């Protein structure tokens, strides 16, 4: 869900 | 911006010879849990049973902020997948 | 100068929140707008409460919300 917001780079 | 700091790591799956890795930047006040979860994700290994270790073994708590982490730790951080039994 | 919340997504079962720090003078319309977005839910059909079930009236300054409610709030998105 990804609901705290990570980024990838 | 509204939006909270965000920290970055470079997690190296350290088990692959290549030393592969990913960075994640991530808003400074989430739990370390969701860390895992995403760099596990990224690697393709399950989530509920790999680690996160520093570079000088020392194991992460995950009931604790990114922040926290990246103030204690740095930035390089390595994912630990388990073995299998049989 | 800035004042911060907590703002936490009560509806989402994980209970996910996010910080946001904004100029005293801001009004509290951007906060929710902001928030709003972060959450990926709608700005227009979503309220911001407190912890104690009192609904904070956006046309005022994050500065005033902060002074009477603190950081601690809930998002509470429309059916």
């Amino acid at each position: 869900d990804n609901e705290w917001g990570i980024e990838l780079v | 911006g509204a939006m909270e700091s965000k920290v970055s790591f470079k997690i190296t799956l350290t088990s692959d010879p290549r030393l592969p890795y990913k960075v994640l930047s991530v808003p400074e006040s989430t739990p370390f849990t969701a860390v895992l979860k995403f760099a596990a994700e990224e690697f393709k290994v399950p989530a509920a049973t790999s680690a996160i270790i520093t570079n000088d073994g020392i194991g992460i708590n995950p009931a604790q902020t990114a922040g926290n982490v990246f103030l204690k730790h740095g930035s390089e951080l390595r994912i630990i997948p388990r073995d299998r039994v049989g």
